[PDB]
């Protein structure tokens, strides 16, 4: 019966501000909550306790641009001067005798970040892998924003689709995205074409790296 | 600084048992109530269990009651979760968390980094490691192929080389196995003077590989 | 005319309301600890569902101090369907005649608020 409701998503522009909402189930409109931030591929971090009178207590090291407030059964987290680092899932936590309760989490996306073109590095199969009767081409793609790419492989000039494994882009420590594409070949395939290419297209523009036996 | 370090995750067959641990440092362990929290892949946080200062009191989420226990070793600064009758829906990352010392409230003020628990019939498989030889700066790497489950740690020169290292997120292949690459960008003039070894650790399989990477 | 002094609790699952022992009595500043005992009584409204068939809505539960309201004759702890007993430590097992029920003509409902304990006993407890 003690339930926290959060909307699944929210968005606002870089440098602007956003207000996230947590709602307490009936009979608990007097409860305090805590806000937690979980950045992509990271564990959570305590942000703030919000009380029902609207007052709030930040954790240590939490910037002044994070504040909390309250009205009725609703608890708010307000983030101003939004930065890229603020993209995360935000969870509200509450508690009672014998119990500990979390909201479903709100994913925040921060619009209007600067475009950045991908850096692409293509490796041929190693001598050691070929001697094991296998061959993998490794296409590494970093430092791009936004985090959507298209990867296309070519044998000589012919598109190849089979044997391709490509990751979903994920945000890195520097707030740009990285992704990987692997092409599986037999060693004989590797040696019998003139070259193999990895083509990465991002926001219109395409680059292509090429390796040869 | 307060630190919580979870260990013991891995692959466990359904119906089997697995114990997790959390090593705490940077504060007086015995002064704080400690919690376990879990997160299935792509879902939210779910409270698991709580244990009092001295282990004399405890409580459990209904979803684990009668199957999981929580325990505490104050002399060794360690929190445990004994899991039994594991089901597929127990799969996920398990987090250690410290309850505030505030007398009147039970928010968490510190979180661990998490340990992954994989409830499945698939077997643990260690990686094969291949050098990615380099062509101002050159890029050289290590290919870490065909392992299960996540995660793998890569370091370089046993940790003494850190600047310029980028370890990429793994791909999940249609075979169900993972692969990843780690690249470090170095001065070209270093190739021939400096030895570059990547050190791969796949704890779930106790695989520990060091592969030298030399110019081609 | 009679009513609970408090607004209703909405039950969200299929299971009846449950409260930790010694909790469930709504907060009320100007109340004596002798008086912190009573029952919740379930009320269920019915409307047409999405298939046009009459269905139940989520039950609402209304608090009454012990010895007042529709079940003023029930002694504390008496088992009856749709009734949940709650009491705070130190409450007196006596009818709360002086509190009685709310006359909606003269007073709006008090927003029902429950205490918020710690997950495990801590601090002084
Ligand atoms: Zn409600």
């Amino acid at each position: 019966q003690l339930v926290l409701t959060q909307s699944p998503s929210a968005s606002a522009s870089l440098g602007a501000s956003v207000k996230l909402t947590c709602t307490l189930s009936s009979g608990h409109s007097n409860y305090a909550i805590a806000w937690h931030q979980q950045q992509p591929e990271k564990g959570p971090r305590y942000l703030m306790k919000v009380n029902s009178d609207g007052s709030h207590t930040k954790g240590d090291g939490i910037p002044d641009r994070f504040s909390g407030s309250s009205s009725g059964a609703e608890r708010y987290l307000t983030i101003s001067s939004l930065q890229s680092e603020d993209e995360a899932d935000y969870y509200c936590q509450t508690w009672g005798t014998g119990i500990q309760v979390f909201g479903g989490g709100t994913k925040l996306t921060v619009l209007g970040q600067p475009k950045a073109a991908p850096s692409v590095t293509l490796f041929p199969p190693s001598s050691e892998e070929l001697q094991a009767n296998k061959a993998t081409l490794v296409c590494l793609i970093s430092d791009f924003y936004p985090g959507a790419v298209t990867v296309a492989w070519k044998a000589d000039s012919s598109p190849v689709k089979a044997g391709v494994e490509t990751t979903t882009p994920s945000k890195q420590s520097n707030n740009k995205y990285a992704a990987s594409s692997y092409l599986s070949l037999t060693p004989e395939q590797w040696k019998s074409h003139r070259s193999y290419s990895c083509q990465v297209t991002h926001e219109g523009s395409t680059v292509e790296k090429t390796v040869a036996p | 600084q307060v630190q919580l370090v979870e260990s013991g995750g891995g692959v466990v067959q359904p119906g089997r048992s697995l114990r997790l641990s959390c090593a705490a440092s940077g504060f007086t362990f015995s002064s704080y109530i400690m919690h376990w929290v879990r997160q299935a892949p792509g879902k939210g946080l779910e409270w698991v269990a709580v244990i009092s200062y001295d282990g004399s009191n405890e409580a459990y989420a209904d979803s684990v009651k009668g199957r999981f226990t929580i325990s505490r070793d104050n002399s060794k600064n360690t929190l445990y979760l004994q899991m039994s009758s594991l089901r597929a829906e127990d799969t996920g990352v398990y987090y250690c968390a410290r309850e505030t010392g505030d007398y009147s409230s039970s928010w968490y003020d510190s979180w661990g980094r998490g340990t992954l628990v994989t409830v499945s019939s698939a077997s643990t498989k260690g990686p094969s490691v291949f050098p990615l030889a380099p062509s101002g700066t050159a890029a050289l790497g290590c290919l870490v192929k065909d392992y299960f489950p996540e995660p793998v740690t890569v370091s370089w020169n046993s940790g003494a080389l850190t600047s310029g290292v980028h370890t990429f997120p793994a791909v999940l292949q249609s075979s169900g196995l993972y692969s990843l690459s780690s690249v470090v960008t170095v001065p070209s003039s270093s190739l021939g003077t400096q030895t570059y070894i990547c050190n791969v650790n796949h704890k779930p399989s106790n695989t520990k590989v060091d592969k030298r990477v030399e110019p081609k | 005319n009679t009513a609970s002094w408090f607004t209703a609790l909405t039950q969200h699952g299929k299971e009846d309301l449950k409260f930790p022992r010694g909790q469930g009595v709504p907060i009320n500043t100007n109340s004596s600890p002798d008086d912190q005992i009573g029952y919740y009584r379930r009320a269920t409204r019915r409307i047409r569902g999405g298939d046009g068939k009459m269905k139940d809505l989520s039950p609402r539960w209304y608090f009454y101090y012990l010895g007042t309201g529709p079940e003023a004759g029930l002694p504390y702890g008496a088992n009856k369907d749709g009734i949940i007993w709650v009491a705070t430590e130190g409450a007196l097992n006596t009818p709360k005649d002086h509190i009685g029920t709310r006359n909606p003509a003269n007073n709006a409902a008090i927003v029902l608020q429950l205490p918020q304990g710690t997950t495990l006993p801590k601090g002084f407890y």
